[PDB]
């Protein structure tokens, strides 16, 4: 279990097979058009085609946005990387903002690359060569084999390699009786530690006295690993290793760090289409989610129009908030949403409404329902009452302080007394803008 | 393999002819005739690269087809020749300055190639033996045509078992270097597959003369030699920007050594293209920079687009057109692109659902054209694949119209939009 | 097919270095003789196994 | 190593020798129509230079001096006049001229 | 080879000299003519 | 708990400590 | 490859006067000669911190000029070309780029001698000893004509071990800066194995131990770099050349101290010459007013340079001050400072004629008729924008199979392209569509 945050009610867009709304699926209520609409976005993401649209969710505060923006990462599953970052994120010490830009561009395009791997591992009993004749004149003694002898928990089982593993094996130093590891395409052999059955009874030694193992001596599994194209590109620009001294840019933390062209296209698109063309991984091209998108800079929208005309970029969701406002970064230049009409030319624009006060109710409720709060009819109706006077979000919030008084009050759910009780304990923002116009 | 479908797959360069005769839709760019001729008479320019530091501006209306042109330049001209695309607001970085940014920009789409002749050993390994003392061995090759013998010195046996190669392997020796680069397994590579191994990762064995000398090429940018001169990390070429180029003898020092190398013969000079795209985000000790960037015979030509006119410059309160200082206006030739005629954005709107791979009928195509002819061009340019997936979630067969009506009335278009804001949200 | 042989040409003990023997740890977990637990110590001036 | 001292290339002996640019040139220009090349030149150790130079261009060649014993003059002439896959014949304009 | 021609040395010889002495100038100009390491091999360039 | 008192130091400065005795075996 | 090449000198006679069409400079009589003056300035090395600014509209030359007075003094003393924007720099103080590119237009040109020890290496030995490290390396070398042997440090046995020297190779060391190579196996050796990793180089030349003499030439800020961020060779201060290695604000104490000591010391006692040289701060109407206060300061230095400003503005505000404007976008007490030259704006037939000589320049030929038009294009928006039309319109002359430039040829040319002020009507006409 974890915490109760103020989304957690949320579980999807609400769609069924015709792409409609019932009246409230799956956690949310209300918003028909919008969430319709971004279920048709929901399966431009899903067709994997397209690179760099973008869709811009536009209401008043409070009307849902970060909401069904999310909702629809509950729609796309785990499985799509969808990366959210609010547009105040931009402004860094350590990097130029278009280069945060670019950094969670490519953390949104996934890579999952499946690979499978086998391995023999056991406590080795038997270690023999096997002589064979003499492939040129008589010096005696040619190898043409190896034996070794593994058990594990399963069966004790002989296996013969090729003398060149002879020759890693005596490399490695391993001996009869302790616990090795076999990797059959690469060929490595690694001592995994002297077999627990030997065991430490009175040696204190740290060398670990490797218990058998259990399961068969042969064991091979599909490894399926994801990545972002980020965290290639972040591991190639300051990678870890114990040589190479470059490598002990280790007292220091990681300032400069701008990632560059040549490698972020150079060297590692080509690899990534290596792998998906070979048939080891596949892309999984998300979704960056950008709430607050009027708090971006103009140069950072001007560098989202050649960002969203790439061919390798994720869907990108932006949420804004404001009317027709002062672009940032400008000389009072005025424009919808506080956005550049420049980049308004490039996104499909959602238009979230503002709620009637039933679907408030309905969201109350569900609200209540999600916190674990039981609240009576009553109780429900006048913070529905109290809920179309002022914003949706402090009807809301009102319910668990509400619910401790009731706690307190011994009552086992909200009695219209306590929301009458926290409604005065507690303003709103147009009480409070009140209070401060009487007083000074 | 997957790089999807972005704003500019569909123009695969420009449309021109033999005698830079723009054609009407050809080559996916449509209409946009004299734009494009005067794009390919600087294409041309480009390719005979015997004038450096000349500039472009493609000036005109947003979305006709500024950048569809600059990205057409990019694909007609193709790979071997720098092409380095930068939007003007990349330029300003915290870790250097202005106009390194803008050094680097440049230098980056200039290209040295250094072309050498050099003698390989290519063959399919049919023995390796090395014997422990000063180790010893011999080496026997095969190609199609014969087979031979080497004596191995110590080094050579070093760097052979560094490899681990043995018999069926296909191999190359640098006669200068020395280093084993097996291509793959002959089908004679075959292990005695008696227990698990390494996989069946065959492939042919070569032909002709078993040593053959061939040409390589080494192409680094003229950036990319700055960098790694830099400082002795150098690795700094893939790490991150991370600069502050030192002007003092390596800008000088790089250019004489480049064209001494140029003189003599050894390398060939390969100048590129620096494309600005929303120059008028540079600042005008940008302008400032770049007026005397671009008198110089390391320059590339540098192309530029913008879609406002007559508004202050950025950093001051200068008024001029196209936001850029008539002083960097005075070193371009200007390319004005022009509106587009009804049918033009048609036919933009089929190339642009042919690339999308979505069928629409020709009221479809109607309704669409005069959708994106009352509102914007890249709106029905995003109305087509919003109307395809609401048809295929109907199961259907190709967008009708009302398909696009109803994603019309799904999606708003920043008119509408701004219409629909009469709510004073946050003004 | 391509195989792999590695002759030992040499003295034959230069092999006789890996093979034969591979014995195991034979000592198995000792009694105490007090309390009979299996033991955790071993007294320095007795050499005596001990547990508590 | 590189980045404190700088030595001469050494390897491509055609750097600094514009004769041996245009010669380079030249005998490339030649090995399409591929009819065989005399390379006369005074300076016994001239010759060094342009041996040097045909390898790096990869020239079957073979070359006479005033220091060739009389016995290969002869076989040298034999193994070039009346046998083909030999490109060039350097040679000292006195002692092979 | 325009280093050479105008020293003071190559000047004098030019000038005046026993026959043998101006056949070494330009003999020695069949070095740099042909190829310089007949005349001086390149230097290692190094920091000062 | 094993705070070395001004007490046990001055106690381990007395008469000093006998040697061991660790060469038998007897299992 | 061209952009200012047509220019290669001042065009000057014996007397100093403007020859009127001569050496890619077909104007400016006055400033030109000017320019005459200045270079005289320059060549006689008797001043610093004498400043220059040629002052005049676009296009009028004041770089052309400039970069002549470099052709002029030719390739033999500095010439620093650098734009004001340089100065706003992220690693290092605004002031101090500044008074580092004074550094680099002072030249030093000085003569060294270093001893080389080269050859086949026919023997090696360490001596070893007590401490128990190393003493030093026993060697044996020979070349074509001759063999010696040495002793070598402890150093010099590190590197040859980095170099992983073997006996019976080719070697190189410079023992002043104590570097090494390993240069090869001999010829002799190739034979040796049918396959190797060596090169094989013939066996050097000359003697085994060798010294010549070398005329350097560096800058004084080369000096005080190298002494501020030492490569230094024979140290493990590289840990200082990395995790680290900016920029640097170095300072009077060594860069006005004791790199002028050392500096003196090497010229006073012969072994170096100095060449004060120019730095050409192009663009200097957008210094800060800081830049322009601190230019002060270097002016009136006894060491300075010989400082050469171009500026293009009318009166305009000053940057960084945002309030005060002045001439030139320079202040008044920098301006007080300098002494101006005007460039004059071109007549019809001087830009005619830059048209020819620029044409002429970049191999184009080109008839008088579209010669004459391009002559009237230039008068009716500017002379480098006809300039500009002459690479389109040749390369409009070969697809159309000629080979000159003809009068529909700049047509169809001066048709597809605009110049800055014919596209300010177009935004100007539809004003609310471009935005
Ligand atoms: N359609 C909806 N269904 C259910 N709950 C909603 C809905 N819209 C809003 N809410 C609730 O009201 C809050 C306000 O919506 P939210 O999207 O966070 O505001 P904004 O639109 O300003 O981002 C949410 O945190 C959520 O708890
Ligand atoms: N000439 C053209 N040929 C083909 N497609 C075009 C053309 N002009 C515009 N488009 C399409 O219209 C959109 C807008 O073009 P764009 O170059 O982005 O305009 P600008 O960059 O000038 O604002 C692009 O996404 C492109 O698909
Ligand atoms: N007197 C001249 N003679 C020949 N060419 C000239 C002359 N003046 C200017 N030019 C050419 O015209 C261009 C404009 O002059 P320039 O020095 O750039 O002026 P500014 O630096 O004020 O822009 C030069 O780049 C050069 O190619």
């Amino acid at each position: 279990t974890q915490r109760i945050a103020s989304h957690s009610h949320v579980k999807g867009l609400g769609l069924d097979e015709s792409g409609l709304a019932k009246q409230a699926a799956s956690g949310l209520v209300g918003q028909e058009n919008a969430r319709e609409a971004c279920g048709v976005i929901v399966e431009l993401i899903k067709s994997k085609k397209m690179a760099g649209r973008a869709v811009l969710l536009a209401g008043p505060p409070g009307t849902g946005k970060t909401a069904l923006a999310l909702a629809i990462a509950q729609e796309l599953g785990s499985k799509v990387p969808f990366c959210p970052m609010v547009g105040s994120e931009v402004y860094s010490t350590e990097i130029k903002k278009t280069e945060v830009l670019m950094e969670n561009f490519r953390r949104a395009i996934g890579l999952r690359i499946k690979e499978t791997k086998e391995v023999y591992e056991g406590e080795v009993t038997e270690l023999t060569p096997c002589e064979t004749e003499n492939p040129m004149g008589g010096y005696g003694k040619t190898i043409s084999h190896v034996i070794i002898g593994l058990k594990t928990a399963k069966g004790t089982k002989q296996l013969k390699l090729d003398p060149s593993i002879f020759e890693s094996l005596q490399k490695e130093r391993v001996e009869a009786g302790d616990v090795i590891y076999i990797e059959a395409n690469s060929g490595a052999v690694k001592r995994q530690g002297r077999c627990d059955t030997y065991a430490t009874e009175f040696d204190l030694e740290a060398e670990e006295y490797v218990p058998l193992p259990k399961g068969d001596v042969h064991k091979k599994k599909e490894i399926i690993q994801d990545v972002t194209l980020h965290d290639l590109d972040v591991a190639n620009a300051r990678p870890q290793g114990g040589q190479d001294i470059l490598s002990m840019m280790g007292q220091l933390m990681k300032p400069k760090k701008t990632e560059i062209t040549d490698k972020l296209r150079g060297e590692i698109n080509k690899v990534v289409n290596k792998y998906i063309d070979q048939g080891i991984a596949e892309l999984v091209p998300g979704v960056l989610f950008v709430d607050e998108v009027h708090m971006l800079d103009i140069e950072c929208f001007t560098y989202l129009h050649r960002a969203l005309e790439s061919s390798i970029a994720p869907i990108v969701i932006f949420a804004s908030n404001r009317g027709n406002c002062v672009i940032r970064g400008t000389e009072d230049i005025t424009s919808p949403h506080g956005i550049p009409l420049d980049l308004l030319d490039r996104v499909m624009i959602i238009r979230t409404m503002l709620y009637t006060p039933q679907e408030m109710k309905q969201i109350i409720k569900i609200r209540a329902q999600t916190e674990g709060i039981n609240i009576s009819e009553e109780a429900l109706n006048h913070l529905g009452e109290i809920g179309t006077k002022t914003t949706l979000r402090y009807s809301v919030q009102l319910l668990t302080p509400a619910n401790l008084l009731a706690k307190i009050n011994g009552k086992d759910s909200i009695e219209k007394e306590h929301v009458e009780e926290i409604s005065e304990l507690f303003y709103d923002a147009k009480s409070s803008a009140k209070i401060l116009a009487d007083q000074q | 393999r997957i790089e999807r479908i972005g704003a500019h797959s569909h123009i695969r360069g420009l449309g021109l002819d033999d005698a830079l005769e723009p054609r009407q839709a050809s080559q996916g760019m449509v209409g946009q005739l004299a734009a494009r001729r005067a794009a390919g008479v600087v294409l041309e320019m480009i390719r005979e690269g015997k004038i450096a530091g000349r500039a472009v501006l493609i000036a005109g209306q947003p979305g006709t087809g500024k950048t569809a042109i600059a990205m057409g330049m990019a694909q007609a001209l193709g790979p071997d020749t720098p092409f380095t695309a930068i939007a003007g607001s990349e330029i300003f970085s915290l870790e250097m300055s202005k106009t390194e940014a803008l050094t680097q920009a440049f230098r980056r789409s200039i290209g040295v190639r250094i072309k050498e002749e050099t003698e390989i050993i290519e063959g399919e390994v049919v023995e390796i033996q090395i014997d422990r003392p000063s180790k010893v061995g011999k080496l026997t090759l095969k190609t199609t045509e014969m087979e031979t013998i080497y004596d191995l010195g110590t080094k050579m046996i070093e760097s052979l078992t560094k490899d681990k190669v043995q018999a069926g392997d296909v191999i190359t020796i640098d006669k200068a270097t020395g280093k084993i680069s097996k291509l793959g397994r002959s089908f004679t590579r075959a292990r005695d597959y008696d227990a698990m191994g390494s996989q069946t990762k065959f492939v042919q064995c070569p032909d002709g003369e078993l040593q053959k000398r061939k040409e390589v090429v080494h192409t680094v940018s003229l950036h990319e030699i700055d960098v790694i001169n830099s400082r002795t990390q150098g690795f700094l070429a893939l790490f991150s920007g991370d600069t502050g180029e030192i002007k003092s003898e390596v800008r000088e020092q790089i250019n004489a050594k480049v064209a001494e190398w140029r003189e003599e013969g050894k390398a060939e000079i390969i100048p590129g293209v620096l494309f600005i795209d929303e120059v008028h985000m540079l600042d005008i000790e940008s302008f400032s920079f770049l007026n005397r960037a671009l008198e110089s015979d390391m320059a590339p030509v540098l192309i530029m687009a913008t879609n406002r006119g007559i508004t202050r410059i950025r950093g001051t309160s200068y008024q001029s057109p196209h936001g850029i200082p008539i002083d960097l206006l005075d070193r371009l030739l200007i390319v004005s692109t022009t509106p587009y005629s009804e049918k033009d954005t048609k036919q933009i709107l089929r190339i642009r659902c042919e690339e999308e791979d979505v069928e629409m009928s020709e009221d479809a195509y109607t309704v669409l054209t005069r959708i994106g002819l009352e509102t914007s061009l890249r709106y029905a340019i995003q109305l087509i694949t919003a109307a395809s997936l609401v048809c295929r979630k109907r199961k259907g067969t190709e967008v009708q119209v009302d398909d696009i009506k109803r994603v019309y009335s799904l999606f708003l278009d920043e008119s509408r939009s701004t219409q629909y804001m009469k709510e004073y949200q946050d003004a | 097919c391509s195989r792999t042989f590695i002759t030992f040409s040499d003295d034959a003990t230069f092999e006789e270095w890996f093979p034969q023997g591979r014995p195991p740890k034979v000592p198995v977990r000792e009694v105490c003789p007090v309390t009979h637990r299996p033991a955790l110590y071993r007294d320095p001036v007795t050499d005596i196994p001990y547990a508590t | 190593c590189n980045m404190r001292t700088q030595f001469p290339d050494l390897r491509l002996i055609q750097y600094d020798c514009g004769k041996l640019q245009t010669l380079a040139v030249l005998l490339r220009q030649l090995k399409a129509e591929g009819h065989r090349v005399l390379i006369f030149t005074q300076m016994t150790r001239m010759l060094d230079v342009l041996e040097q130079f045909l390898t790096y261009h990869g020239h079957l060649y073979l070359r006479l001096d005033g220091s060739t014993r009389v016995e290969q003059r002869q076989a040298l002439m034999e193994r070039f006049n009346a046998d083909k896959r030999i490109f060039c014949f350097i040679l000292s304009t006195r002692s092979g001229g | 080879y325009d280093d050479f021609m105008a020293q003071t040395t190559t000047k004098e010889t030019l000038a005046t000299g026993h026959f043998m002495s101006v056949i070494n100038i330009l003999m020695q100009l069949r070095k740099v003519c042909n190829h310089p390491n007949l005349f001086d091999p390149r230097p290692v360039t190094s920091p000062f | 708990r094993h705070r070395l008192s001004r007490r046990v130091l001055l106690e381990v400065a007395t008469a000093p400590d006998p040697p061991p005795r660790p060469k038998p075996v007897k299992m």
